[PDB]
RNA sequence: AAUGCGCAGAUACCGGGAGGAACGCCGAUGGCGAAGGCAGCCACCUGGUCCACCCGUGACGCUGAGGCGCGAAAGCGUGGGGAGCAAACCGGAUUAGAUACCCGGGUAGUCCACGCCCUAAACGAUGCGCGCUAGGUCUCUGGGUCUCCUGGGGGCCGAAGCUAACGC
């Protein structure tokens, strides 16, 4: 019952899950959701279908704080990334602008072995 | 560094005739100018090995011009060293 | 002596009194460090590409100098020692390599 | 194939060493802060080497970005 | 998948702080170095090199047993540091078994100073120097009369020729 109307959607994409946080224009979360929140368990949380629900769930949850307009900020490499956007669009919520903000070091920390092979 | 003018006074102080820029002395004098800077450099920056190689080559190029000069005119030889301060 | 370009980014927030206070120390520190000052342009303030010390703006300064090489790093230190002095960038001068002109 | 608008062309009489000429420098970065390749700047082997050093300096002054944010997806 | 972390409220998101390590794009088909090897930016201090002029010296040259110095990584000593990563190790899985591959942790170490160690697929698996023997072409970097000439460097294709062949 905060009332916000205008807000932000952070899609956190990953080869392993998808997590959608909705926030106010300052960045503080109104509500969130993910593959695990829609009752999926293992590999299926990375599945883009999951990502569709995960976004839709997170939407509706926020559409009851009277949201209408969202700035989208995609932030991950994974599957179910664009589908999380697709879901966000088709939820009536006006998507005012999508931005990729995947964080990337200017070569900094020694990565996990799994993620380097040939460096 | 060694500026143009710094370097001049060395060539004048050591040239056989005016405008001479490559007699044995002028060269040995010049290298000594060079060696002395560099040896003062590695006194401080002793981990700078790459430079240190330059140094063996200066010394090398030098303690060879002298070997020749001492073969040709020991007059000029005993002269150059007394004038500088080599052999120590 | 060599010809450097001393870049100083100032706190954009200071009213008149506080500003020319810093300038006085800037130019003083130059006099003390043997910085004969050739040309000089105070380009005012400009919008920064990213924030520097929480400010989205920065007050700019540029000094073309001629000063003793052996005294440059210690001169750059002294310039940075202050608060409202955000960046100091002392570059040595170059011939302007034109291109496509 | 592999050629659109070249950047050395859109401009004219500039100094590649001028690390304050933001209005000119910034034409050489992508939408992200990333310094454009030669195949898009249109600089020669050398010009590019000098511009990259120039852009880098201009980033430290806070005139040019280091990295920005893609705006479509 | 499970160990694991999470109601002592994690994950996701915003703001502030600490620290350690590495330097995205540019950037490679590129450059520098005797080799090892060298990549954010600035300054200082230094080494090698290349061109033009055709000014100086006048064979002062080449190689080089031994000697001396340098020498990835790992490893060692003393002190410091310790983000991420990670031999050993501790667990979870997998398997017939699993002292492994996969997963969650994790010490030495990886970092810095100083002192050792002296190895390598330390590779172009090709000692250094000088002379001679078609050309084409791409590229880095100088110079001149700059459609082209003329240096130095890095590739490719190829004359003669060489080679057990591959290839050069
Ligand atoms: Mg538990
Ligand atoms: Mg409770
Ligand atoms: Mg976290
Ligand atoms: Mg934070
Ligand atoms: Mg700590
Ligand atoms: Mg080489
Ligand atoms: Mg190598
Ligand atoms: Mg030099
Ligand atoms: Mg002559
Ligand atoms: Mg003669
Ligand atoms: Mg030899
Ligand atoms: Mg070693
Ligand atoms: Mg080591
Ligand atoms: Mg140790
Ligand atoms: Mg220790
Ligand atoms: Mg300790
Ligand atoms: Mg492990
Ligand atoms: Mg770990
Ligand atoms: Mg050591
Ligand atoms: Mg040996
Ligand atoms: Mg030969
Ligand atoms: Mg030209
Ligand atoms: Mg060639
Ligand atoms: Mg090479
Ligand atoms: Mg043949
Ligand atoms: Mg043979
Ligand atoms: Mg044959």
């Amino acid at each position: 019952k905060r009332q916000v109307a205008s807000g932000r959607a952070y899609i956190h994409a990953s080869y392993n899950n998808t997590i959608v946080t909705i926030t106010d224009p300052d960045g503080n979360p109104i509500t969130w959701s993910s593959g695990g929140v829609i009752g999926y368990k293992g590999s299926r949380k990375g599945t883009p279908y999951a990502a569709q629900l995960a976004a839709l769930d997170a939407a509706k949850k926020a559409m009851a704080y009277g949201m209408q307009s969202v700035d989208v900020i995609v932030r991950g490499t994974g599957a179910g990334r664009e589908q999380a956007i697709r879901a966000l669009q088709a939820s009536g919520l006006q998507v005012k602008s999508i931005v990729d903000d995947t964080p990337v070091p200017h070569n900094g920390c020694r990565p996990k072995k799994k993620f380097r092979k040939a460096s | 560094p060694i500026t143009k003018e710094e370097k001049q006074k060395v060539i004048q102080e050591f040239a056989r005739f005016p405008g001479d820029t490559g007699s044995t002395e002028v060269q040995v004098a010049l290298l000594t100018l060079r060696i002395n800077r560099l040896s003062e450099h590695l006194k401080v920056h002793k981990k700078d090995h790459h430079s240190h190689r330059g140094l063996l080559m200066m010394v090398g190029q030098r303690r060879r011009l002298l070997r020749y000069l001492q073969r040709e005119d020991p007059e000029r030889y005993r002269a150059l060293i007394e004038k500088l301060g080599i052999r120590g | 002596m060599r010809r450097y370009e001393v870049n100083i980014v100032l706190n954009p927030n200071l009213d008149q009194s506080q500003l020319a206070l810093e300038k006085e120390i800037i130019q003083r520190a130059l006099e003390n460090y043997g910085a004969r000052v050739e040309k000089v342009e105070e380009l005012g303030l400009r919008r920064l590409a990213y924030p520097i010390a929480k400010d989205p703006q920065g007050y700019f300064l540029w000094y073309q100098v001629e000063m003793p090489e052996d005294r440059v790093n210690d001169l750059a230190r002294e310039l940075r020692i202050r608060d409202n002095v955000r960046r100091v960038m002392v570059v040595k001068s170059q011939e302007p390599f034109l291109a496509n002109a | 194939p592999s050629r659109k608008a070249k950047v050395k062309a859109t401009l004219g009489e500039f100094d590649l060493r001028d690390y304050r000429n933001v209005e000119v420098l910034k034409r050489f970065l992508s939408e992200t802060g990333k310094i454009l390749p030669r195949r898009r700047t249109g600089l020669s082997g050398k010009e590019q080497r000098i511009l990259a050093k120039t852009i880098k300096r201009a980033r430290i002054l806070g005139l040019l970005p280091f990295t920005e944010k893609l705006v479509r997806k």
